[PDB]
């Protein structure tokens, strides 16, 4: 179905790869700054 | 009543006839008297018998079948499969169907109404087309006048038996097929039949090409033009030469157009996947570790997840545009999904005559003072005159003129010279109307010289005189003119003309006479000789008495003024919009049952031919056919008499067809035209076919696309085309290959975006399973991205002009590169989809983080009759934050992650804006993309922020960052295929990249 | 929120406005 089937895979997942760690990083700076242990906003009872 | 290899196969044949039998050998056959006529009692006994001479339009009449298409229409299937199992769902319910009253059963009938919409697009795509049959039944005439049992009485030509005879005036529609016993002076225009104009003679006896050429039958739809004649009615309706066609192109359907089939290939690979998950986590996963109401509300879910709603209804649209488009330019347009077919065009088939050529015969050329001379061929456009300077052609001039019996109809004020109303015939108007574009107006020039005697037009005798008095009181008072056969007029003269001497005729110029002849045969124009004489005074005093039809003055040492040729001329554009469809790379072929002769000389003429005539080296060289010139082929080209078709076979035509670009077949039979097409489709290709005349209706359904030719079309021939040139302009040709070429690319760009926030919508149910981290996307809020967010861009794309010379490449083919394919999925579906993906994933993090962020916790089943009983990370959520604990996701998260998908989509509409080109070095014009990029991004907040209806959706997002936070994604997306594309670039041949181009 | 009330949608109507005002400008290019 394809000559050498295997490459196209391989440069598919260094791209899950890279794709994967940048949801990580863009995860962690995300934390980085949530709080110091989790702030907490405007929601009470009623 | 048979199989359809027969019921409407039964044409690839044409022959059958008997008319070439003894007039006793005749009333045999028919047993009918040829004079008193036929018996009353034996007519009706026939009609009860044969059945009424009528044709009768095809079984059909649904207005629902074609509307009812959509239930199997795009993806609407599994929107019912869906919307059924979704409209269960409201069903399967307890303790009084609470708030999944208000989902569900909406979703249901929601998802619903978008079927049935989801059909009407995938309905005004293929509007009523039909109708061929009306017209043909419409072409037979009301009344006939029949002999029968001694008198001539009229009746319903339905009522017309095979076997007796009728009798056609001039100006009458024939009744039915019939074999003339007798006439006088009878011409009959084939024209629905050669596709020739000019009128054909009937005469009683005779024989030749059995039975289409022979003088002595007469057709069903053609009409006689003068003369009047008897026949016997040979074939009746139905059976008729002129029914099996009626019926032939009308029964007979074309099929699948190739765009519209393309929206085939990929419907079924997105919905490949539509499944392979769809029932993949109903099984693996609903394993009784949810509830049968969770699995199900999982299912109509990934189904809404995956059927891209705003799409075909998108294409539709995408297609109604470049309709709408060249319609300004006239070229109007029946069947929308043509547009994208005539670009999809590898081969092009026409009809010679009415179609390339004008079909209105012109002075080509002229011999006036021992040179030639060429004229305006055209619709009155460039070249402007030959001379009209030496005195020589000043005489031509009214030669041609006077020695003429044409005229013109009412007042005609418009200037259209050329298109004004002929009276007599081609070849003489043609002169008429050639001595109008100069020369002032005949009409006053034919009162200038009265005419007091003449002798009418070659009466077997060739040649045509008439003298008229000449006013220029000084040289003789009386002139008189002849024209006739070139070779007879020339042979009969003394004398010629030269600027305006008189140097008499000899041997010098009788050369370059020839020459001129011969020389100008060759273009295969007709020619005429003409010439006057001005009979000397004491010979001829005034008054002096001319008899008629009596030899009485000089017809021999006459004077030799000139020759004239006329022929059917190429359209204006006709010439190189030939040549343009070749620098497509688009082969084409004439389809003409003219004549050989003209055929060729016309094929040549534009372009149709270049250097290589098979026939012709026969003679350039090894004198013969066979020999050294047969077998090698060394031609390029060559011309096929219908003749010799007519006993080929399949094979044996794909050879002729497929081994040189002759581009030129004659004298076909309307069956042949087709029969071609087919031969030239059965080699897997798009043909279109541009027709005029009736003769074409078959060939204009069996090719893909047709295009009729508005005014020099019947009422018919255009009933059967796809495309109606409405300014005869055959270069609209072109300006459609283009245009449909175009919407291709148009159209990718346009739907690989449509879909790639495919990914991003269905991704959210499928984490949703693996780690039941809360429903990140909603269903309710699925439909609202494709279906209401994206629609505008994804038309806008639609409007993105081209990305280079496009008229540059081969014609695409249709077998290998398609529409939809894994260079478009992988790069759309496993490339940004992913990416996207992150984005709004990313944000329904960070719509909970500053909220309760679960980034290692959260992953748990989140019930709601409970009531507040638990929670996460320091907190008591539950009847207040219960209500509430969703109010997080459903009038939150959902939303942001919507809007997270709405700000990914930007990037993806300019980075699907070109499909090779950077943004930079390639137009960011597109006006319309640009304000409805806006009037997306909009309406997001306005669906974001709306003070109402944000119940039955989402809610207020914290606009300074409840919307930036897929914008950090946007940007890798852009900077992403924008190196690509660069990528592609600095390596063209490409690699991996360009392997996987798009 | 006193403030993205009536004042978050008129934010939904700088680019929009631009819809049957600006882009219905196209033709008096
Ligand atoms: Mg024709
Ligand atoms: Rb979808
Ligand atoms: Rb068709
Ligand atoms: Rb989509």
């Amino acid at each position: 179905t394809g000559g050498s089937w295997f490459k196209i895979l391989l440069f598919y997942v260094i791209f899950y790869g890279c794709l994967a760690g940048i949801f990580i990083g863009t995860i962690q700076v995300m934390l980085l700054t949530i709080s110091e242990f989790k702030p907490t906003y405007q929601d009470r009872v009623a | 009543a048979k199989k359809e290899r027969d019921m409407d196969e039964l044409k690839k044949e044409v022959s059958m006839d008997d008319h070439k039998l003894s007039l006793d050998e005749l009333h045999r056959k028919y047993g009918t008297d040829l004079s008193r006529g036929l018996t009353p009692a034996r007519a009706a006994e026939i009609l009860a018998r044969d059945g009424p001479n009528a044709l009768t339009p095809p079984p059909t009449t649904p207005e629902w079948v074609k509307f009812c298409r959509q239930l199997f229409g795009g993806f609407s299937m599994l929107l019912w499969i869906g919307a059924i199992l979704c409209f269960l769902a409201y069903g399967i319910q307890a303790a009084t169907e609470e708030e999944p009253q208000n989902d569900n059963l909406y979703l249901g009938v929601v998802l619903s109404a978008v079927v049935i919409i989801t059909g009407c697009f995938s309905y005004y795509q293929e509007a009523k087309s039909s109708k061929i049959m009306e017209s043909f039944k419409n072409m037979v005439p009301q009344q006939a006048l029949v002999i029968r049992n001694g008198e001539k009485m009229s009746i319903n030509a339905e009522e017309v038996v095979v076997g007796d005879l009728v009798e056609v005036k001039g100006g009458d529609r024939i009744p039915a097929d019939l074999r003339i016993i007798s006439a006088n002076g009878c011409k009959v225009d084939n024209s629905s039949l050669t596709g020739e104009s000019e009128p054909q003679t009937r005469s009683p006896d005779f024989t030749n090409e059995n039975p289409l050429e022979t003088r002595n039958i007469a057709f069903f739809s053609t009409n006689c033009v003068e003369g009047t004649a008897r026949g016997i009615v040979v074939y009746t309706g139905d059976r008729t030469v002129m029914g099996r066609i009626a019926t032939l192109a009308s029964g007979l359907e074309g099929g699948q157009t190739p765009i519209a089939a393309e929206i085939e290939h990929f419907i079924h690979i997105i919905t490949g996947v539509a499944v392979f998950l769809g029932v993949s986590f109903f099984i693996l996963s609903l394993i009784l570790e949810y509830t049968w109401l969770e699995a199900v509300i999982f299912l109509i879910g990934i189904i809404v997840a995956n059927v891209p709603e705003g799409l075909l209804a998108t294409v539709t649209v995408c297609l109604t545009l470049t309709a709408k488009r060249m319609a300004r330019k006239n070229c109007l347009v029946k069947n929308l999904e043509a547009v994208e077919t005539l670009g999809s065009t590898s081969t092009i088939c026409s009809d010679k005559t009415g179609t390339l050529t004008q079909n209105r015969m012109t002075v080509a050329h002229m011999w006036s003072d021992n040179q030639i001379h060429e004229a305006d061929t055209t619709e009155n456009q460039s070249g402007v005159s030959f001379d009209k300077t030496s005195a020589t052609w000043l005489a031509l001039s009214r030669i041609a003129g006077l020695c003429n019996r044409a005229v013109f109809q009412a007042n005609q004020e418009n200037l259209p010279i050329l298109k004004r109303a002929v009276a007599g015939d081609a070849s003489e108007s043609a002169l008429l109307k050639c001595i109008e574009l100069c020369c002032g107006s005949v009409k006053e020039m034919r009162e200038r010289y009265t005419k007091i005697v003449e002798i009418p037009f070659n009466s077997t005798n060739k040649y045509q005189l008439s003298i008229h008095k000449n006013p220029n009181t000084a040289e003789p008072r009386h002139l008189l003119v002849m024209k006739g056969a070139p070779e007879r007029i020339l042979d009969r003269c003394s004398s010629i003309l030269i600027h305006g001497k008189e140097q008499p005729l000899d041997e010098e110029l009788k050369d370059a006479f020839q020459n001129a002849y011969l020389e100008l045969g060759g273009l295969g124009e007709r020619v005429l000789g003409f010439c006057h004489l001005f009979l000397p005074d004491e010979q001829f005093p005034e008054g002096f008495q001319f008899d008629t039809d009596d030899v009485n003055f000089p017809l021999d040492n006459l004077c030799f003024v000139g020759l004239i040729s006329m022929i059917d001329p190429p359209r204006a554009a006709v010439p190189d919009a030939v040549g343009k469809c070749r620098s497509a790379g688009i082969k084409v072929i004439m389809v003409t049952g003219d004549h050989p002769i003209t055929a060729k000389a016309i094929a040549k003429g534009v372009g149709i031919i270049s250097e290589g005539n098979e026939t012709v080296e026969d003679i350039a060289a090894r004198l013969n056919i066979p020999v050294s010139q047969v077998n090698p082929r060394d031609a390029k080209a060559c011309v096929v008499h219908g003749s010799d078709l007519k006993d080929m076979t399949s094979e044996q035509l794909d050879d002729i067809l497929k081994y040189h670009t002759e581009i030129v077949f004659a004298r076909t039979s309307p069956q042949q035209k087709l029969i071609i097409v087919e031969g030239c489709q059965r080699q897997g290709a798009i043909v279109a076919v541009t027709g005029d005349g009736v003769n074409d209706s078959p060939a204009s359904k069996k090719a893909d696309i047709g295009v009729a030719m508005g005014i020099a079309g019947s009422d018919v021939s255009k009933q059967a085309a796809d495309m109606i040139l409405l300014d005869d302009n055959f270069a609209s040709i072109v300006t459609g290959v283009e245009e449909g070429r175009l919407i291709f690319d148009n159209l990718k760009k346009s739907i690989a975006y449509t879909l790639t926030s495919n990914i991003p919508e269905i991704t959210p149910f499928l984490i949703f399973i693996i780690a039941n981290i809360p429903l990140p996307l909603g269903t309710v809020t699925i439909l609202c991205i494709d279906l209401g967010t994206d629609m505008v861009p994804a038309i806008s794309l639609a409007y993105e002009q081209a990305e280079s010379d496009i008229m540059k490449r081969q014609p695409r083919n249709p077998k290998t590169d398609k529409l939809v394919n894994e260079q478009l999925i992988s790069m759309a579906y496993g490339q940004i989809g992913m990416i996207q993906a992150l984005g709004g994933f990313f944000t329904y993090f960070v719509i909970l983080a500053e909220n309760g962020f679960l980034p290692i916790h959260l992953l748990g089943l989140r019930v709601n009759w409970d009531d507040r009983w638990i929670n996460d990370v320091e907190d008591s959520y539950g009847q207040q934050w219960t209500y509430e604990q969703r109010k997080i996701v459903e009038f939150t998260c959902h939303t942001p992650f919507f809007v997270t998908i709405v700000v990914v989509q930007w990037a993806d509409l300019v980075i699907c804006k070109t499909r090779r080109n950077s943004v930079f070095q390639q137009g960011m014009k597109n006006k319309i993309l640009i304000f409805g990029l806006f009037e997306e991004t909009a309406l997001a907040a306005f669906l974001s922020y709306c003070p109402g209806m944000g119940v039955a959706l989402r809610m207020y997002p914290l606009k300074p960052t409840w919307w930036f936070c897929a914008f950090p994604y946007s940007l890798l997306i852009f900077v992403y295929d924008e190196v690509r594309k660069l990528i592609i670039r600095r390596r063209p041949g490409g690699w991996v990249e360009k392997e996987t181009y798009y | 929120y006193e403030t993205v009330r009536n004042g978050g949608l008129i934010f939904a109507a700088l680019a929009f406005i631009v819809g049957l005002i600006i882009i219905l400008s196209k033709r008096l290019r």
